[PDB]
RNA sequence: CUCGUUAAGGAACUCGGCAAAAUGACCCCGUAACUUCGGGAGAAGGGGUGCUGACUUCGGUCAGCCGCAGUGAAUAGGCCC
RNA sequence: CCCUGACGGUAUCUAACCAGAAAGCCACGGCUAACUACGUGCCAGCAGCCGCGGUAAUACGUAGGUGGCAAGCGUUGUCCGG
RNA sequence: UGAGAGUUUGAUCCUGGCUCAGGACGAACGCUGGCGGCGUGCCUAAUACAUGCAAGUCGAACGCUUCUUGGAAAGAGGAGUGGCGGACGGGUGAGUAACACGUGGGUAACCUACCCAUCAGAGGGGGAUAACACUUGGAAACAGGUGCUAAUACCGCAUAACAGUUUAUGCCGCAUGGCAUAAGAGUGAAAGGCGCUUUCGGGUGUCGCUGAUGGAUGGACCCGCGGUGCAUUAGCUAGUUGGUGAGGUAACGGCUCACCAAGGCCACGAUGCAUAGCCGACCUGAGAGGGUGAUCGGCCACACUGGGACUGAGACACGGCCCAGACUCCUACGGGAGGCAGCAGUAGGGAAUCUUCGGCAAUGGACGAAAGUCUGACCGAGC
């Protein structure tokens, strides 16, 4: 569950680092998201270099929150980090590198694209 | 590899390193079963003087040690026992 | 693997060689270690010059010709004199 | 050994190192735009068996290889002692 | 009312981080602007710490052993612009 | 004795025919070789440095002529000389 | 082989700057163009690279298999084990201010496939394996399992010390030491193929195989001296400088270790920062000098960026392997593939720079006994 003034690392090559949410979008006082959902967020951290700089806002999809996910066969899965990946509004990274592991709910939800280019799909 | 002749060499000479790792350690561990019993102090103390003596020419004859890295363990070796 | 072979020194139909000693690595036009006459395809019968107290050093010490210049080296009788010196001492 | 190495003539300056004293040999050359002689200096570790010469003393060394990362001659003979 | 613990988040609380939590011992390494040249200075930031044996020049160092954790309890600076 | 040329029917040589198909770029006030007309009027323009242009301009723009080089001729940039 | 001129003033002499008259170029661009000969042609992004080609060869080392003329001998194909080559030839100048290069020396601290010479060997055994046949998992790239087989493939046993080392002797040298002769101790190799004579003949030609020594050729290390700007860059070093021993390398050495000491370099420019491959040479100048390092030759460094080793006589490898990184591509999502600074060619940057050509006939190179096969080196053609 990630709530308003979490802060996300980036799981992409976008040129941004840390991440500060500020809605929840989707409904009309929700508090919480989770795998799969859409967010928007202030860079709170750049790289110097970088298509993305910092002080933008901008929205990012949840991959990979310690609180996890489970399944319909009564299996569970947690990571060690949260993160996130900025987006193009159609559900196109803004990068072409996806880092580290990434749950299988993002097929569900249509981020084909994303799922192409991540190395490890759990 | 792209060229023939290029994708031969890559297991031949994966070969030739098995055999030659393997023969280099026997010579290691003559040497060292040598020197583990002179600094015993046991009886059978010439035997295996000879034995790793034995070991380290026939390495020399197998291209795996020069020929003066030879003469230098020779060396070594006699000076400690004989 | 020294060798005895042709360079060629024209300009570019009307080529020019020198005989010359080289290492076999070489370039044909790179380094050399010395040069031991000359030698001219055209002018109708061909025209050599070579020094032949060199090129009798040479031979006996290993280096080896070129067909061309075995060919060349025979004309002037000094593959003869390399046989009368070496199998017959 | 009909070939032949090269020697050398100083004055000692450095002895406090074990075994090993630093020679200067010095000379004159010119200027090459304009005329005139300046001097010219250069320094020399030589080897010492017994740590034997002083300062002031006028040697000679000799060239010999290499003996440790900087040392490259060795002690000949002094010839004329300082007091 | 006085105490102990708490998933995920981590000042979004409130006039205001109020109150809590965090730092805390000894040994070693290091330590900026500025300055009345004394300071600033415990600046900041990092590492070690139990037990057995051998050697211990002396003060310690090497080899080995056990646990999630060795100032294994109690007592003891949060810091920066 | 016998055997091999990508270039290539290339270079070259012989016969016939025809002055017929084949000249441009820069400069001309002083430095620095080479001058007169007309147009325009501190305008339009020119200049490496001196400097030209306001009614008779050998300094601007054309024409005739002349000078330098020539299948090239001028311009800019870079270096040494003076 | 040393030429000068205009321009400060109402006029002058001196001082002084600015400008012009000569050369040259990997040149670009404007106007304009008939030919032959010989040369030259990405100076910028060491930017990213579609497509073809640039390294193979050997049946006279070895077993298999497919044809054309049921037992037949030749000719032409296919993959495999084994040898040698792939470290050369060809490209580029990013790094580098240092033994990198130039010139002059040293190694009594060194290695070296093929090639030439000399001496001595070449004995007698063993256990496998690819191919092949069957079989499993694979999207593929590719991996495993079972059974049979050959050698100049592999492994032990014999025999050989001329090699190294130690002792005595003689001669000698620039410290360490060098040469020659005698002994003593432990030890170490090897492979056949094609022919000729073939009475069993058991002989022999040739090419290969093992050990030792020379030559040649190629590489390695150390040293003197020489070539750049800044002092509005003065302090730099802690394996740092020396010793004892141990390990290590072809080889000497703080090369690397443990201990002991407190040394080393600097105004004769240490250290740091910026820029740069170096030379034969090339342009200009009366010379002394100054400015460049394009075609051609020599030395060095690099190979998409950064680490490492392996095989080998030789590489820390230019069309080799392994790991990390960025980028591009194919996938059934489990995974796989790649490196033009070789020759052509393309997009991009720029004021700016060529054909996706023919041939191994000549010269050189690899393998083979040889015919030959390979060669974008190279010889020619095109703009």
């Amino acid at each position: 569950m990630i709530q308003q003034e979490s802060r996300l690392r980036v799981a992409d090559n976008s040129g941004a680092r840390e991440i500060l949410t500020i809605k929840v979008l989707g409904g009309s006082g929700r508090k919480t998201a989770n795998i799969g959902d859409v967010i928007v967020a202030t860079v709170k951290q750049a790289t110097p270099g970088g298509v993305v700089k910092k002080g933008e806002v901008v929205k990012a999809v949840i991959v990979r929150t310690k609180s996890g996910a489970r399944r319909a066969d009564g299996s569970y899965i947690k990571f060690d980090e949260n993160a996130a990946v900025i987006i193009r509004d159609d559900k196109s990274p803004r990068g072409t590198r996806i880092f580290g592991p990434v749950a299988r709910e993002l097929r569900e939800n249509n981020f084909m694209k994303i799922v192409s280019l991540a190395p490890e799909v759990l | 590899p792209n060229i023939e002749s290029a994708i031969k060499r890559v297991r031949t000479s994966a070969n030739a390193n098995a055999k030659n790792s393997s023969q280099t350690n026997a010579m290691r561990t003559a040497i060292k079963k040598f020197e583990e019993a002179v600094a015993a102090g046991a009886d059978n103390v010439d035997a295996l003087y000879n034995e790793a003596v034995k070991a380290v020419d026939m390495a020399a004859t197998k291209g795996l040690i020069h020929k003066n890295k030879a003469n230098r363990d020779k060396i070594r070796l006699s000076k400690l026992a004989k | 693997a020294v060798k005895i072979r042709l360079k060629r020194m024209g300009s570019k139909k009307s080529p020019f060689y020198r005989i010359v000693v080289a290492d076999s690595r070489s370039p044909r036009d790179g380094r050399f270690i010395e040069t031991v006459g000359t030698y001219n395809p055209l002018k109708d019968p061909a025209e050599v010059v070579l020094k032949e107290d060199l090129v009798l050093d040479w031979l006996s010490k290993g280096a080896q010709p070129s067909d061309t210049v075995r060919n060349i080296l025979s004309k002037e009788g000094v593959m003869k004199k390399h046989h009368e010196a070496k199998n017959v001492k | 050994e009909r070939n032949q190495r090269k020697v050398y003539q100083g004055r000692v300056v450095s002895d406090k190192m074990d075994k090993t004293i630093t020679v200067v040999v010095e000379t004159k050359k010119n200027h090459p735009i304009y005329g005139k002689r300046m001097k010219y200096s250069k320094k020399y570790k030589a080897h010492d068996e017994n740590n034997t010469a002083k300062v002031g003393d006028i040697v000679k060394i000799m060239e010999t290889r290499p003996l440790s990362a900087t040392k490259r001659f060795r002690l000949l003979e002094v010839v004329e002692e300082a007091v």
